[PDB]
């Protein structure tokens, strides 16, 4: 196991960020020009799907004329990690250190 | 109230301090902090010195 020392002044949890690739299921966005030119709800290019009839329907094509087709977009996560604390103690009398 | 029509909407930087969230995400910081904190002056005495 690692060890990370947290900072003094920064309260008692830990945040870091996490980068979702393109062709994911978990890339859900709204930037969703189609081939064809038309705002669809998928922005991520068939991400995630191995399967070849779905895979050869959202292939970016292209026309002699380009235009504004075949947009895309990008998200982020965050994960958080926390900490705690702990302790026990002990007592004795004098008395019996001395006549044991 | 706002600006001309969108008609592009790219990823933009939508309020993030309060509503809507943002393009990419989630934001770590939405303000800068003034480290000079502001400190009222103390006050005056009339009656201790005579």
């Amino acid at each position: 196991a690692d060890t990370f020392s947290m900072p003094k002044h920064y309260g008692k949890e830990i945040v870091r960020l996490h980068y979702i690739p393109l062709l994911d299921d978990r890339n859900v966005n709204d930037q969703g020009i189609d081939a064809s030119g038309a705002t669809i709800a998928n922005g991520n290019l068939y991400g995630s799907s191995r399967d070849v009839g779905n895979i050869t329907a959202k292939m970016p094509t292209l026309t002699e004329i380009g235009g504004r087709v075949n947009r895309v977009g990008f998200k982020r996560v965050e994960i958080k990690g926390k900490l705690e604390k702990y302790g026990f103690f002990r007592e004795y009398t004098q008395e019996q250190l001395d006549f044991d | 109230m706002a600006g001309p029509v969108d008609n592009i909407k790219p990823m933009k930087y939508n309020d993030p301090a309060n509503g809507v969230e943002s393009s990419i995400g989630p934001q770590i910081h939405t303000r800068y902090w003034y480290k000079r904190a502001l400190i009222d002056a103390a006050k005056e005495a009339y009656f201790g010195q005579l």
